[PDB]
């Protein structure tokens, strides 16, 4: 899980 | 005939309409952005899903934001008076209002104002879909137990 | 008054942003799984798209987003985080993909  | 209602969008033109997909997986060094691991999975999986619809999926990856702005330009110069609809697809960074070009930002309603009712004759009256998978600031959601 | 209203239409009618979380916000990825707008979007288009109007999927992808996803991190500042996206409609008509 990454933010973007 | 018989007895009209016109509370739906009429979806029996020729053709659904395009499907504009833009993703934007890796970034000029010089931005200081990372590069969008996954996205690739989004983009096929959207292409897919649009193609089911019978839209005319058209998938571009990694433009610059002069590109973004001259490919909306250009389709929203097109003859849209065969097509039901209209769909653009972001995958980007981004920030409130805001989608990023590999080599900086787009204004969103830059994007969609050439799509306005007055700038594209052809799709008045029809739906014009944008989504948009990008940040929109910096704000985490803790959430609460239900 | 003026009947002829209906003869002009607002320039900013007719538009829907399904933007994948709220203002604001972060919107979450996952490098393997893609992110959890999107592959919601897609699942919830494929099961009913030949079913419920749109604005009615949308929802559907809310949910599926809302409760089905939650962030697994290292980092306790972005661990256990969760997203609801967010329709934005000024549509003025109901949309269904499929006719008659």
């Amino acid at each position: 899980d990454e933010v973007d | 005939s018989g007895i009209s209602l016109d509370n739906s969008y009429k979806m029996d033109y020729p053709e659904m309409g395009l499907c504009i997909i833009i993703n934007n997986k890796n970034f000029h060094k010089s931005t200081g952005m990372t590069s969008r691991s996954g996205t690739d999975v989004d983009a096929a999986n959207l292409r897919e899903t649009f193609r089911n619809l019978k839209y005319e999926v058209r998938n571009k990856n990694d433009l610059t934001r002069e590109e973004i702005v001259e490919l909306m330009r250009d389709v929203s110069k097109e003859d849209h008076s065969k097509r039901s609809s209209f769909v653009c697809v972001l995958l980007s960074h981004g920030e409130e209002g805001i989608i990023f070009g590999t080599n900086g930002p787009v204004d969103l309603k830059k994007i969609t104002n050439f799509f306005r009712g007055d700038r594209c004759r052809s799709l008045v009256g029809k739906p014009k879909l944008f989504i948009i998978q990008a940040c929109r600031g910096t704000e985490l959601d803790c959430g609460i137990e239900t | 008054d003026d009947d002829m209203a209906c003869h002009k239409i607002p320039v900013e009618a007719d538009f829907l942003y399904a933007y994948s979380t709220a203002p604001g916000y972060y919107s979450w990825r996952n490098s393997k799984d893609g992110s959890w707008f999107i592959q919601s979007l897609c699942a919830m288009l494929k099961q009913y798209a030949d079913k419920l109007e749109f604005m009615h999927i949308l929802t559907r992808v809310n949910r599926k987003v809302a409760t089905e996803f939650e962030s697994f991190s290292f980092d306790a500042t972005f661990h256990a985080k969760k997203q609801i996206p967010c329709i934005v409609s000024m549509l003025t008509k109901e949309l269904y993909f499929y006719h008659h």
